[PDB]
RNA sequence: UAGGUAGUAGGUUUAUUAAGAGUUAAACCUAGCCAACGAUCCAUAAUCGAUAAUGAAAGUUAGAACGAUCACGUUGACUCUGAAAUAUAGUCAAUAUCUAUAAGAUACAGCAGUGAGGAAUAUUGGACAAUGAUCGAAAGAUUGAUCCAGUUACUUAUUAGGAUGAUAUAUAAAUAUAUAUAUAUAAAUUGAUUAAAAAUAAAAUCCAUAAAUAAUUAAAAUAAUGAUAUUAAUUACCAUAUAUUUUUAUAUGGAUAUAUUUUAAUAGUCCUGACUAAUAUUUGUGCCAGCAGUCGCGGUAACACAAAGAGGGC
């Protein structure tokens, strides 16, 4: 139907893509700074102003964001076997191989995701600065005086 | 103009026009009623379907047979 | 598809995508589409009647309505402004039926590999057509720019060639040919001088449209152009044909026939195994319809063609081959835009 | 297959022309219910090779589209592939011979072509 | 106002008079016999000026308006013949001036009522070999051969492809006498292409007309401000039209600039093939959110626009 | 594939058809005690010989087992409980405890 | 439907819960809360989409099919287990039926099917081969999920034969190549007497393919397993070699009597006064019979009723 136009004329839907990292990581410095930044007050403020009692039984401030340390996530989730156990059995050998592959996959997934997030922030910052510079250049060309401008009547003094 | 008073299976009683030349409709005959009024007859807002129920098709109808429940001659 | 009924009716005078004799007269005598005195609906209906008769008559109206595309494609010449000659208006509305030209069956007709779109469909359905080396048996297959398609040579010869006469039909033509040959040998022998004088005068009005004069010059070199009594004497009378005696026996019949032009074979049956008139000659009335398309490059030696592009409209020209003028196509476009409302 | 998170085929297409989505799905949901994620597609019907190609030595190809990175993540978090999906992942080189079974173990069968990773 | 109108000839013809009761003839049928002329014992119409094909590279297209329905001529002298009161054919009383000086355009126009339809020019067997030998042996680019002979690049590429098929056919003796006879006949029916003739040369500056540009935008600028094609292109947010023409000339397989490598960046895996396996698995890297069959997509099978395609074997398949 | 060799437990086709069970001893005349026929005939041939769907699939599964040195002992198809299927067990049991033990 | 509300609106405290809260229960306070931008009440309805229909579009409509969400599994309440259930469980009661007559069992809104209701909606089918689900260490077992087939023009799509074709006889000396073949005689269906047609329509002629027949035979699935299935497709004596975009072509080994299986083509339905495409006319009826979406038609030359001819749509 007409609704598909809003989505590239794609008919039907896909499930929402899950996020490998469910919270920001401790290496996303940009996010860490924003949360630490003092919260505004006044017309566009957020939070209880000094001297304004908050409701009894409620937390005055918002809960602190949980930042994921990927090194700690990897250590707790896919920890390595502490000893090199004797996998002489056929089933023990199969299990050891499967555990090794599963651990390799999930460690690569967490480290590729963190890299992607950090690489995406840098790319956006570079792209925005470029766009800003291009806009200034474009605007400067617009403001440049051309010879045709002499034929546009003006009353600058008035 | 030949018409008929009919009690529909939903309890509504209507007046239906019987189209075609000649009909074999009587009291207690099972008829099927469709929409469509008889313009010159006020209050006759429906038509009975020829060739359905106990109402036979028009006898010896040659043209527009499907509108009068007449089967194709061999 | 729609059943083919009364396609070549003279009273209706509809023009079809065919080389048929009756379809040539309908086109010859048409004299344009009359749109005067008609209301807008009547004008649109008439335009629809005429155009659809030619462009895809075998398609059902409901199928055509789905296929119909409101968007028409033209080209912009970027040098027009750098020429200086009076520019011509592009006939945009002659692209109304361009969507059909990419169909395989239409492509075959435009390539002159079939005598009509109907025949093209049967060639495709019977397994005689290949696209890019793959046998395609669906007339509705759509070609893309660059595609190459081929048709079995025997089918193209049967479509562009004369009809093969039957043995009985061709055996009565040889009987008459022998009688009219023995009349030329009786007039050449009774008064040889007049016949040769008439023969020389005929060769003066040939105009070079008749290659027989070129061949005749060879014959005069095989024997100043002065009379020779040896000619009349050389002439011999062929023997009459008893249709009953040699009836049902072709080898016998093709051994009793030996004419100066047709030797040891019945008229049109030089090779009865071939599916056309032999020796091969063009079908009658081929010139009026023999149109070379701008959107196909054809190789008749191999019966191969390449689909260069979808037909386009350009200043003063439309690549969509049509017997109808732009005003008619404009009305047809107006009808289908609104689904005949 | 066990667990709550399984990698399995969901059937699409028409009668007599099956195509499949490779999906991560909750074990209890319907086979064709909207899954957790769609990892790829599997077309079971091999591409037909022409007479010449056959003599030329072309082998019919079954085409699979798959997100390699995302598939590895779901194996990492303990998703359990179905038997058919397991065969596909072992052929792709994502899973190894540890996922083979006694019935399909090709311990002794000659390799005619070795897995080749290319760019196209 | 509209009524059914029997398609009588627009030109004058001899209508039926009093008829014997068993003839059961029609005025349309008698008008056709007058157009066709007598039919000989061989089933031919030698008196009709369209029965036989032209052999001088000049199409013989119908000209009913200019000849006023007189289609009969002497089969050898090509001199007009018309029907007389006796029922015989003889010279016309007055020559037809409309048939002696025909415009060049009309000669190539097959249909009287459509002057926008013209036949194309046939390429000579020599020019085709020259084009074939220049692209293949000398190694010229299709852009060069196109700009030299005045042929559009797609036509140039088609000639090379077709000449290759004619060599294989001639190398295996597949071109029979009938095919040669037919080819020559059809060659002598069309006007031959002349690369030198400027009017015969194909325009080489044509570009597809986009849709966003089809609208008419107008800008009010200073009276002495220059505005040119490049400025217009920026306003319409399209590449300059000259650039479009140049990019369309580098599309030919033998044309300069033809390049296709930016797509060779998709990881593909070819599964191991073991003895006895009847097929090989090919894996193509994709991205979650793009790959897969969508859920709840519109079913069109029961709709008039149901998608129909064709597989590699040419078999009709539902998409 | 290849033709396995007769063993001591399964000397001939008749012994093979008796060990697998599932009433497959009623096809002894279809095979004619020909060892090669049992190990060469595929489903299409067996269908032409009148073997029904269930039996021909079962034979082919046991032929594959034999070729791979896996046991061919009969495995029985499942059967409903004596007290009936789960959906009709409550009703059946109630009527069986009032007609046996009262 | 104009007033509604009385745990009602708010405050404090305890109980209960993993958890806030008049959410429930208990206590004590304040007099609030909602409402003509529609409260309260009544009626009606499962909701929605990147789904379907329509339109230039904003929108409108549907909510069958595909998918998402909710609710329910004859009716009501309650309890147990559990992370989660007022569970298609259990308990009690209600309604109905049944047999074993018990503080009994059953409730087809699972599949198929039957009666009923209705204008109207299908098989008491096949298979677990595929994809899934449950149980099992495995071998495997189970699966009316599911996959297939059946019924039904309900919808869509493809195909459902092309080229040629206005007559038949008799007719004509006794090979530098002819050629506008020409004469007689008979025949010629409906309508009509010429712009009145039916009609290239038919037959006939040429050439095909489908089906059949024969051989062959994928793919769905492989370690093996095929319900569908008398598989699709291909090939036309079969096999082989060489050359050979395709394809073609030659020649070979076996195979029949120099040739090699057979061979087609019976559409309906509505309409022709105007709107609205339908000019070739004619008969019956006579404000009757009837037609009609709108205007209207029919009272003896009816373009409108009932028909023949011809014609126009799909
Ligand atoms: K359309
Ligand atoms: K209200
Ligand atoms: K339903
Ligand atoms: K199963
Ligand atoms: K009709
Ligand atoms: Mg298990
Ligand atoms: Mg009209
Ligand atoms: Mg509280
Ligand atoms: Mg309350
Ligand atoms: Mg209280
Ligand atoms: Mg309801
Ligand atoms: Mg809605
Ligand atoms: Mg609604
Ligand atoms: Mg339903
Ligand atoms: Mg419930
Ligand atoms: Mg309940
Ligand atoms: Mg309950
Ligand atoms: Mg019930
Ligand atoms: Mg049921
Ligand atoms: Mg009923
Ligand atoms: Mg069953
Ligand atoms: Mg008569
Ligand atoms: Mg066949
Ligand atoms: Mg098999
Ligand atoms: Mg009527
Ligand atoms: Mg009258
Ligand atoms: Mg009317
Ligand atoms: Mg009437
Ligand atoms: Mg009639």
């Amino acid at each position: 139907g007409k609704g598909a136009a809003k989505y590239g004329f794609k008919s039907g839907v896909f499930p929402t893509t899950r996020s490998i990292l469910k919270s920001p990581t401790t290496k996303q410095t940009d996010i860490i700074n924003k949360v630490k930044s003092p919260k505004p007050k006044g017309v566009l403020g957020i939070g209880y102003a000094k001297g304004v009692k908050h409701p009894k039984g409620s937390h005055r401030l918002s809960p602190k964001v949980n930042f994921i340390d990927v090194d700690n996530l990897i250590a707790k989730t896919v920890a390595e076997p502490q000893s090199i156990k004797s996998s002489n059995g056929s089933a023990q050998k199969v299990r050891l191989q499967k555990a090794e592959l599963r651990r390799k996959f999930l460690i690569e997934a967490f480290r590729k995701e963190e890299a992607r997030l950090l690489h995406k922030h840098e790319y956006l910052q570079k792209r925005t600065k470029e766009l800003e510079k291009a806009k200034e250049l474009e605007l400067e060309k617009l403001n440049k005086e051309k010879s045709s401008d002499l034929t546009i009547m003006t009353l600058d003094k008035m | 103009r030949k018409a008929c008073r009919v009690r529909l299976t939903n309890g509504n009683v209507v007046s239906a026009y019987i189209p075609g030349e000649g009909h074999d409709a009587q009291e207690h005959s099972i008829v099927y009623v469709r929409g469509g009024r008889c313009q010159d007859l006020p209050g006759v807002k429906y038509h009975v379907i020829r060739g359905a129920g106990d109402l036979s098709g028009v006898v010896n109808r040659i043209s527009s047979r499907s509108k009068y429940g007449a089967k194709k001659p061999s | 598809p729609r059943k083919a009924n009364l396609l070549k009716s003279l009273a209706r005078g509809r023009v079809r995508t065919s080389f048929n004799k009756y379809n040539l007269f309908n086109l010859y005598k048409k004299g344009g589409v009359d749109l005067k005195s008609k209301s807008l609906y009547q004008q649109k209906w008439t335009a629809k009647q005429e155009t659809r008769a030619y462009h895809g008559e075998h398609l059902t109206e409901k199928r055509w309505q789905t296929v119909f595309k409101p968007k028409l494609d033209s080209v912009a010449q970027l040098d027009a402004s750098l020429r200086g000659g009076e520019i011509k208006e592009t006939p945009f509305l002659l692209q109304t039926f361009a969507v059909l030209e990419k169909r395989l069956d239409f492509a075959l007709f435009r390539a002159m590999f079939a005598s009509s779109v109907r025949q093209a469909r049967q060639f495709i359905l019977h397994g005689n057509v290949r696209v890019n080396g793959v046998k395609i048996k669906h007339p509705s297959y759509t070609l893309k720019p660059g595609d190459m398609f081929s048709v079995k040579p025997d089918k193209v010869l049967e479509a562009l060639g004369a009809k093969k006469p039957s043995f009985q039909e061709a055996l009565k033509i040889d009987k008459t040919q022998i009688v009219l040959w023995n009349k030329y040998v009786k007039e050449a022998k009774t008064e040889p001088k007049e016949v040769w004088e008439k023969k020389l005068e005929n060769f003066e009005k040939m105009s070079d449209s008749n290659p027989k004069k070129l061949q005749f010059q060879e014959f005069l070199r095989q024997y100043s152009l002065t009379f020779d009594p040896k000619w009349a004497k050389n002439l011999k009378y062929h023997d009459p044909i008893k249709l009953s005696e040699l009836e049902g026996d072709e080898p016998k019949a093709r051994k009793l026939i030996n004419l100066p032009w047709q030797k040891n074979y019945v008229y049109g049956r030089q090779d009865p195994k071939k599916p056309f008139f032999t020796p091969w000659k063009p079908r009658p009335f081929l010139s009026p319809f023999a149109i070379l398309p701008h959107h196909l490059e054809i190789s008749f030696k191999t019966c191969h063609a390449v689909y260069l592009r979808d037909p386009v409209a350009r200043p003063g020209q439309s690549e969509v081959i049509s017997p109808f003028d732009v005003p008619v196509h404009e009305r047809a476009y107006m009808y289908y835009l609104r689904n005949g409302k | 297959t066990c667990g709550l998170v399984r990698i399995r085929l969901a059937r699409f297409g028409r009668k007599n022309s099956p195509v499949y989505n490779i999906v991560v799905a909750n074990s209890r949901k319907a086979r064709d219910a909207k899954p957790i994620e769609v990892l790829g597609t599997y077309v079971p019907v091999p591409s037909p090779v022409t007479k010449r190609e056959l003599k030329r030595g072309v082998v019919p190809i079954k085409d699979v589209k798959l997100d390699f990175d995302r598939t590895k993540y779901w194996i990492g978090v303990g998703a359990q592939p179905s038997e058919t999906v397991t065969k596909l992942l072992r052929k792709a080189g994502i899973l190894n011979d540890a996922w083979a079974t006694s019935k399909n173990s090709n311990v002794n069968r000659k390799v005619v072509f070795e897995r080749m990773e290319t760019l196209e | 106002f509209s009524r059914r109108r029997i398609a009588y000839p627009f030109y004058p013809f001899k209508k039926l008079g009093r008829q014997h009761p068993k003839k059961h003839d029609t005025n349309l049928k008698t008008a056709m016999r007058q157009f066709l002329g007598p039919k000989n014992y061989k089933g031919e119409y030698v008196m009709n000026k369209y029965f036989t094909v032209p052999t001088n590279h000049v199409p013989n297209y119908i000209k009913p308006d200019l000849e006023r329905g007189q289609s009969l001529e002497h089969p050898v002298t090509k001199k007009p013949l018309q029907l007389r009161y006796d029922g015989t054919l003889g010279p016309p009383p007055v020559e037809n001036k409309r048939l002696q000086n025909i415009f060049k355009d009309r000669l190539l126009q097959p249909f009287p009522s459509n002057p926008h339809c013209k036949t194309n020019y046939v390429l000579s067997p020599q020019l085709k070999q020259s084009i074939f030998e220049e692209i293949t042996v000398e190694g010229l680019s299709a852009q060069q051969v196109s700009q030299k002979y005045g042929l559009k690049i797609p036509r140039v590429e088609a000639i090379v492809k077709l000449v290759s098929v004619e060599n294989s056919w001639n190398r295996r003796n597949r071109v029979s006498s009938d095919l040669k006879t037919m080819d020559e006949t059809l060659y002598r029916m069309f006007p031959v292409f002349d690369s030198d003739a400027s009017f015969k040369r194909e325009n080489l500056s044509e570009i597809p007309v986009p849709q966003k540009t089809l609208a008419s935008r107008f800008l009010t600028i200073a009276e002495s401000e220059p505005f040119g094609p490049v400025d217009a292109a920026h306003v319409l947010e399209l590449e300059p039209a000259v650039e479009t023409l140049r990019n369309l000339s580098t599309v030919g397989e033998h044309s300069s600039g033809h390049q296709q490598s930016t797509n060779k960046n998709t990881k593909v895996i070819y599964g191991e093939l073991v003895e006895g396996e009847r097929s090989q698995y090919k894996f193509t890297n994709a991205k979650v959110g793009k790959v897969g069959y969508r859920y709840g997509s519109g079913n069109r099978d029961n709709k008039k626009d149901r998608r129909i395609g064709f597989n590699k074997l040419g078999q009709m398949v539902y998409i | 594939s290849t033709i396995p060799k007769p063993s001591d437990q399964v000397p001939d086709v008749d012994a093979f058809l008796n060990k697998i069970g599932r009433n497959c001893n009623e096809l002894k005349d279809t095979f004619e005690n020909n060892w090669n026929n049992l190990f060469q005939w595929d489903s299409k041939i067996l269908k032409e010989k009148g073997v029904n769907i269930q039996q021909r699939k079962y034979i082919l599964k046991q032929v594959h087992n034999y070729r791979n040195n896996r046991p061919i002992h009969e495995i029985k198809l499942g059967k409903k409980s004596f007290f009936g299927g789960e959906r009709k067990r409550k009703a059946f049991t109630a009527k069986w405890k009032a007609e046996n033990k009262q």
